[PDB]
């Protein structure tokens, strides 16, 4: 399945806990990436 | 030697760009880490078009992600390919647009364009010979419509002698995902007609209808629609980064499909979309790509080309194929239908051929059509705009934020002059 | 949304019977008129109509007829005068003509008369 | 970052706050002590502390201790901040004048100080959600000047209202028309959008859908909490296309005097009927338009829809939404005004609703909440005006209001203002040839 | 995608619905719980609907004005199959009163009934039509059914509305205001219906006594026979056949004129297990048994009248050649008479699946069967007798206050009697050879 | 190079059409999967006439299936050879015609021609040089007779200079499987006389006659009747896809059959059909084929040629045979019978010879005969149309769909004139 139009499937079929953290935010009046150590969606680590 | 800088405006632009960079990372064999894991030697010849080299052999995209509310920006970063974009390329405020063209253009989108053009200048001055700019946005929102046109009008006066390609999600005829779609669409099209070099009108009705009656999916989430749009974007720029027999880049295509300066709205299409249940029933031949390219059900816009006259047509092929078959198929499809092509232009179709087909595919083709039947979109938008505007519906949200009421009337008048130009060039004769 | 707009080439997929709606249907605007120039403003800031603008005479709230407001003797929906007498079919036309409020309603049973007696 | 401030005023607001914050703790996995057993989706509602303790961004306001002491004594005593529960000394006694001009000025400084202290810790504030009831003395009189001072201090933040409207037949108080007139006359100019419910419609829904013959206020409070969660779920969780708190402010209020939507939720069924019924994307949005499923006792077939907002949660794909909306679009029984040729807004979120243990709703895979602005509210306004001037024609109950601080001309000017409001609705409904 | 909505109204409607839906469940192999044991077949989509958890819910609406008929269904064996809201229940019955069932009591629950019908019809993906099961004599089944069909024709434009009517028997009658209710039913029903298959209880009693050798039948056996008839009608939709008939084709093929939509139904063979051992059951014998006057399921003799059109539906191990030969043998006789303006008088349908055996039943296990819907002029005598009874009761203005004081004016009686008197002349004008 | 597009309308068109593609998939050695499993290399010489090449050596038919209800399309797809058709060629509505010509021509069939002509235009332009079209329908129905004549008048305006064939199943005299049968049969013959090049009249009564007294079948189901029709559809075009000594295509037979443009109604026959008991009592010679070919019991239409005059006659032989014995027999039947043949046309019979017989058989022949005695078919319908119409039976199902009542009187006068064209040549 070499990524053609329609050659994809839902990752969200049997998944629960669709959360989202605040990776992007402001600190010291500066646009920043706040943390760099945060889970992806539902507690899952962000691929390394 | 021809770098392309990518602009992603709004949440629609952010999701479509996050799919597009995934698609061409798969095309060039770049892993989600950022390194190169590929087999051919041709995938590294032209990679500076989209990627910047770093220290350690890392290729990072030449894209900037502009938004106002970082919710979709977090959703972009929490994805599969969210770790390849540089964190300095993410630009965001702290207040929502709220589906307001005034909030996107005047009040909240005025303090952010300074940062956006700072980042855009930083990316554009690193290129050895910049080709142009690409933009992804939607005409039914607050940040894509409100600030995307501001970015267009800023970077075009900064860089006049370049090209501007827009992939714009026009309002749907029956979805109506926003109540103030006619206001936002009219006020954005009035800027696009003056400040855009090429516009591609991509519509969600046509995307859904292609995705059922041609691809035969049952549950088409937005990943599939973004994949179709991303395949169109990859097929447009393919001769720039892969060799072939007859090369044609974006400037050449714009030259050969824009005969008058106000006429730069295009219908796209993609050709080998094969059904999930019917792939042993079809053959892979150039006439079978052409028959699907020129099918009226295969356009990515909700307008019927049979209602007007094809001004110009461009076809970009991918794969190893014979030139005689391609030329005779374009000649046959021109000659057999003499009522859907303007008679004062012979040879309405440009052809380009690239050597490398997409991965897992044998042949490919992309169709870009400049047609007079695009006046139906602007006519519907103008009629809905006057139906709302005659009654002062929803006007306080726009007028109480420093917008005069003559702006609406001048936008309507420019849209009506444009559709009059389209009607005149439909009704013109050879004599 | 007083107007429904056609999808031009995809209108067949959005027909009323294909979307599993078996009742009668609001009309679809097949053809679109073309204007020329900006629109004169006819209404107030509060949405009120200006004094010079002519107005309609129907109900401002709608024409829905409930169960207890519909006529006691409702006319039929299929009316064919093919085999009837010249006076028997005349009573059928007067029966439909007797109640113009049912024909004009938003629900609006609209019989279609075909043939000659 | 995308975060809200809740203001629960009155006994109704306090009990709805209890039912809301129990649900919020359930979705974000916060124990009643206030500590998680990492994820930061609670930052919309709960704010961290250096001792690993999460406190809500809510302010409970009341003029009587007997409803706040239950919060201070019960299960969630360790969760709420001690200064977030503000309590007066003597209640407003069903009097708009007592709630606005005498008793209301004693704690308004403290309430505004606490609101400012919450907004200082807020880094980017979406807005305020005010929960109140028209028919209560505190919930109208104090809420009026609370909205006025919030509009004075915070210039253009969103101030959404969740208001218990007077029910057409069931009623508790006697001066309910006086209180409702006198609070609408001020919130008309000092509100942004007012989502409304009433008790009789939710009684009917809980009777005919959940098969509960004898409901109490707890079931109603849970049903309102589900709606508030469905509104804020786009901020808290990720979706295909999500809706901010400004977007349905802009897309449902066409005129400054017309900001009164109606709320509807679907599917609302029990576990005995979820076994039989198949709840697809089309059936729930066909159920939202049904008048028996409305949460305001009114018939929208007698009116014309001005605007609509749909919010989907769960296992939902976009073309089912599109096809069901077109099926709605091709129905004659649903009528729209003539100046709104694009009437809908659609938002989609991924996480399905969370079931509360001890509750009554069976948990489902998908749900939808509708916020519909329609013309058929002229019935409610005209009937309420009839009750008001029927009581006021011979000056009943007026000495109670006059002796507490207001002039008697305020009654006549408020009645004339809503007489103008009825004309506003009629002239908006009038078509143009 | 060939769906069909069943509407069972009245006590007769509810009992016939129970007897029909038992047969449907055994035909498609669905338990009383609602789920198929083990078992990708979709042939049940004509009558059932797939919940995602593998449960099938019928596409029927049970309507009544009295709780003690629906409560037996709600506490019976099939209490888990039906949806709770599909069994709609009134509070007090109409009590053999057309005015009560039309204007006062029937005007209340009609909005709820139409809402449930709208939900089912929006669930359906291709709709053949509605089948309304009712009785002319009963108060609910007459009065509520009249305005149900009026508002149903208002809501849905020109869809098929087939009727299964319990005609009043000429001698046996439970009620006494039965001619009043029948006249006031059919006068309204004339312009708001498509086709009305009629069966009456006396002829089915005689058939069940002579043929099935049951000395004391009850309503259960009669409702089983009616369920067999409707299964034979819908078997062309549900199972494949050689050449099959839709739900519109015999609406077109049996109604020659706008006022004449009253066919008669007949089934063959109705024989017991002691006689099925002896009798050879071929294709010719069953279609010769359909045409007999004693085997007719309406207490009327078609030898007085002339056949207008016929519709035959064969099921089982049947070949078309023997059908053609037997139809020619029927045509060459002299006791069967057709009108002169119908040279092509028949319509034929053929299906493969034989009728199923319900345990506890009475009919035998057979390989082939046949149903017939025939339109004769020999119902003008039934109309004349019913108008005799109406006029004989109406000359003294008897039982008239029970309608006048409960909703309707007095001139409606005279207008309905004039309409039926015109219908008699319609039938006699159609029945004259040129 | 010479392609044939198959159009199937109705449930009668689909059951005949499904049996037709089962027959010529066995002549060309095509399995149910679709690939090629055969022994001769001559079977693939001309296979582009009926099949479209796909990837991996798979052949799909050039047939489009049209119906207003999927009740019969589901039964076709669940059969043995239901996997060869392209799934995009199935065109279907959701409401039946109800055996009504008005619904199938004006009301329900008017929406469905938007989708059919997108499929027909896709298959017709993919050819190299289109020979012509082909239709299979019935004149006693709502889909075959209603929309099947709407498709004829729409693809003839687009493609005027082509060959239009119809295999139309006319109503039978005593069968009468539809009450409103002559309304649909008269209003469809009125449309066929102006818009069709060749028409083959097939009657279900005549197929019952052959399966009783010739084939001696005890249980003749419609699987066997649709075999008899499909053995004639493959015998007419067998010179298009197989070599021979003297070959004739679809156009060459129409030139030699039709002396005046209104006279194009034929009567088919097949020749070596024999019962199983009499298999060993019969010798295979060319006079054995020519005797059974001209037999009045062997015609597939319910018209006896002994009551009329043979205008023109054709025969398309199959199998290796001598050209003297073929040309001797057609002369021998003309010399003896000087009353059944017209006098102002000498040598009425045309002959064609192919070389490849059907599998398991040594010789074959297909008979196409234009006769005056086809006026028996149009005169027994015009007496039943006029019987119903003067009493105005069943008009409210037709006039209530907008159809004018003068269209009924025009269908009489076009078909009452047609029987007077045939009389003057007898
Ligand atoms: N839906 C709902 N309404 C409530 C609830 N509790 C109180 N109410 C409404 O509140 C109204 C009475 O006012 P309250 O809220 O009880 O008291 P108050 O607003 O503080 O006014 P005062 O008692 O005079 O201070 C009643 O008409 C109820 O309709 C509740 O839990 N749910
Ligand atoms: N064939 C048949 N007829 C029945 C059955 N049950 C009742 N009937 C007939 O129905 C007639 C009386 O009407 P019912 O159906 O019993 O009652 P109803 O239609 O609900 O009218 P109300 O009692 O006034 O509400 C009697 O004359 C019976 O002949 C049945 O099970 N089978
Ligand atoms: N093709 C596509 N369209 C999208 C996507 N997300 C949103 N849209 C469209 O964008 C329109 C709304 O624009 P909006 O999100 O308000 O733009 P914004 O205000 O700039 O963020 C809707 O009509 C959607 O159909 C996506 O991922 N893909
Ligand atoms: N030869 C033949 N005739 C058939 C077949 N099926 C049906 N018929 C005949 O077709 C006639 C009616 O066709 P009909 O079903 O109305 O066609 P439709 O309306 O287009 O679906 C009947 O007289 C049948 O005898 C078949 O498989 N073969
Ligand atoms: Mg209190
Ligand atoms: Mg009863």
């Amino acid at each position: 399945l070499p990524l053609l139009p329609g050659n994809s499937f839902n990752r969200n079929v049997g998944k629960e806990k669709f959360h989202k953290s605040q990776h992007w935010g402001f600190c010291n009046n500066v646009m920043m990436l706040v943390s760099d150590e945060k889970p992806g969606i539902g507690g899952e680590p962000l691929l390394g | 030697m021809r770098e392309i800088v990518h602009l992603q405006a709004g949440q629609c632009g952010n999701q479509i760009g996050a799919k597009f960079w995934e698609v061409i990372s798969d095309e060039h064999g770049i892993d989600p880490t950022g390194t190169y894991h590929g087999d051919s030697d041709l995938q590294l010849e032209r990679i500076n078009v989209y990627y910047n080299e770093a220290t350690g052999g890392k290729y990072v995209p030449r894209a900037v992600l502009v938004d106002l509310e970082p919710g979709t920006m977090d959703s972009v970063r929490s994805g599969p390919f969210g770790q390849i974009f540089r964190p300095d390329n993410f630009v965001f405020g702290q207040s929502g647009a709220g589906n307001n063209w005034a909030k996107g253009h005047y009040t909240e989108g005025a303090e952010l364009v300074d940062s956006v053009l700072d980042v855009v200048r930083k990316e554009a001055e690193s290129c050895d010979c910049l080709q142009g700019f690409q933009l992804t946005h939607s005409l039914g929102g607050g940040t894509g419509s409100g600030m995307g046109t501001l970015l267009i009008s800023k970077i075009r006066e900064e860089y006049p002698d370049r090209i501007m390609n827009t992939f714009s999600v026009v309002p749907s005829p029956k979805v109506s995902d926003t109540v103030v779609e006619p206001y936002n669409a009219t006020l954005s099209v009035h800027q696009l007609v003056e400040n855009t070099d090429e516009t591609y009108c991509i519509d969600n009705e046509a995307l859904y209808d292609i995705c059922f009656r041609t691809l035969k999916l049952t549950t088409p989430t937005y990943g599939d629609l973004n994949h179709l749009v991303s395949a169109t974007m990859s097929g447009v720029t393919t001769c720039l980064r892969f060799p072939g027999q007859l090369n044609a880049d974006l400037r050449k295509l714009a030259v050969n499909m824009v005969p008058f300066p106000r006429l730069h709205f295009f219908m796209p299409g993609f050709a080998p979309l094969t059904s999930r249940g019917s792939q042993q029933y079809r053959a892979l031949t150039v006439p079978e790509l052409t028959q699907q390219m020129f099918d009226a059900k295969n356009m990515m816009a909700a307008c019927d080309p049979r209602h007007g006259r094809y001004l110009t047509v461009a076809a970009v092929f991918r794969g190893r194929m014979s030139m005689k078959e391609v030329d005779e198929q374009m000649l046959n499809v021109q000659n057999k239908n003499s009522s859907y092509f303007v008679e004062w232009i012979p040879n309405n179709v440009k052809t380009a051929v690239c050597d490398i087909p997409p991965r897992g595919l044998k042949m490919s083709a992309t169709f870009i059509g400049n047609s007079t039947a695009i006046q139906e979109l602007f006519k519907r938008i103008s009629e809905q705009f006057t139906a709302m505007f005659r009654r002062k519906a929803f006007l306080h949200w726009y007028t109480g934020e420093g917008m005069d009421e003559m702006e609406f009337t001048e936008a309507e008048s420019n849209m009506n002059d444009l559709v009059s130009e389209y009607q005149q060039y439909q009704d013109a004769t050879a004599e | 949304m007083a107007t429904n707009y056609s999808a031009n080439q995809y209108e067949k997929a959005f027909s009323s019977k294909y979307l599993q709606n078996w009742s009668p249907t609001k009309p679809t605007k097949e053809s679109i008129s073309s204007h020329e120039g900006y629109t004169q403003i006819i209404a107030n800031d509060r949405g009120h109509l200006l004094p010079s603008v002519p107005r309609s005479k129907a109900n401002p709230w709608g024409s829905f007829m409930g169960t207890w407001q519909m006529p006691l003797k409702i006319p039929p929906a299929r009316v064919t005068l093919t085999s009837r007498t010249t006076a028997g079919a005349a009573s059928l036309t007067k029966w439909i003509q007797k109640n113009p409020d049912l024909l004009k309603a938003s629900n609006g049973l609209c019989p279609e008369i075909l043939g000659k007696p | 970052m995308r975060e809200c401030i809740s203001i629960h005023v009155g006994q109704a607001g306090v009990q709805i706050g209890n039912a809301c914050w129990e649900l919020y703790c359930l979705e974000h996995g916060i124990q009643p002590d206030g500590q998680m057993p990492g994820d930061d989706s609670f930052n919309t509602f709960f704010s961290e502390t250096g001792a690993g303790k999460h406190v809500p961004r809510a302010v409970f306001v009341d003029l009587e201790p007997t409803v706040i002491d239950e919060v201070r004594t019960g299960t969630y005593r360790q969760l709420f901040h001690p200064e977030q529960l503000i309590t007066g000394k003597e209640d407003a006694a069903n009097n708009y004048a007592r709630g606005h001009y005498t008793i209301g000025k004693e704690i308004i400084d403290l309430v505004l100080d606490r609101i400012r202290k919450l907004a200082d810790q807020c880094t980017g504030l979406q807005g305020f959600l005010v929960f109140h009831s028209f028919g209560g003395g505190t919930g109208s009189g104090f809420t009026s000047l609370l909205m006025e001072r919030l509009s004075v201090d915070y210039g253009k933040k969103s101030k959404l209202e969740f208001s218990i409207y007077p029910a057409p037949q069931v009623s508790t108080a006697v001066v309910e028309p006086y209180n409702s007139i006198l609070t609408t006359h001020t919130t008309l100019e000092h509100s942004d959008c007012a989502f409304m419910v009433d008790n009789e419609a939710i009684y009917d829904i809980c009777r005919r859908n959940l098969d509960i013959e004898r409901p109490t206020y707890t079931n109603l409070n849970r049903l309102i909490g589900q709606i508030v969660s469905s509104i804020t779920a786009s901020l808290r969780f990720d979706g295909a296309l999500n809706v901010d708190l400004t977007e349905f402010q802009t897309n449902l209020v066409p005129y400054p005097r017309i900001h009164f939507p109606l709320a509807t939720y679907a599917p609302v069924i029990s576990a005995e009927k979820a076994y039989h019924e198949q709840l697809s994307v089309a059936e729930i949005t066909n159920a939202c338009f049904e008048p028996a499923n409305q949460m305001v006792k009114c018939d929208p077939r007698h009116g014309k829809y001005m605007a609509c907002c749909l919010l989907y949660r769960g296992d939902v794909v976009p073309k089912d939404v599109n096809a069901a909306i077109a099926t709605i679009k091709t129905k004659r029984t649903i009528q729209f005004v003539d100046w709104c040729p694009t009437g809908f807004k659609v938002g989609i979120n991924y996480q399905p609703p969370t079931v509360v243990p001890g509750g009554d709703l069976a948990k489902v895979q998908r749900a939808v909440c509708m916020l519909s602005n329609t013309t058929a509210i002229a019935e409610a306004w005209a009937r309420l005006d009839h009750k008001f001037d029927l009581m006021y024609a011979k000056r009943a109950f007026v000495h109670w209001y006059v002796g507490e601080g207001m002039e008697e001309g305020e009654f006549s000017e408020a009645r004339e203002d809503m007489a103008a409001l009825e004309k506003d609705y009629e002239e908006v409904g009038v078509d143009s040839v």
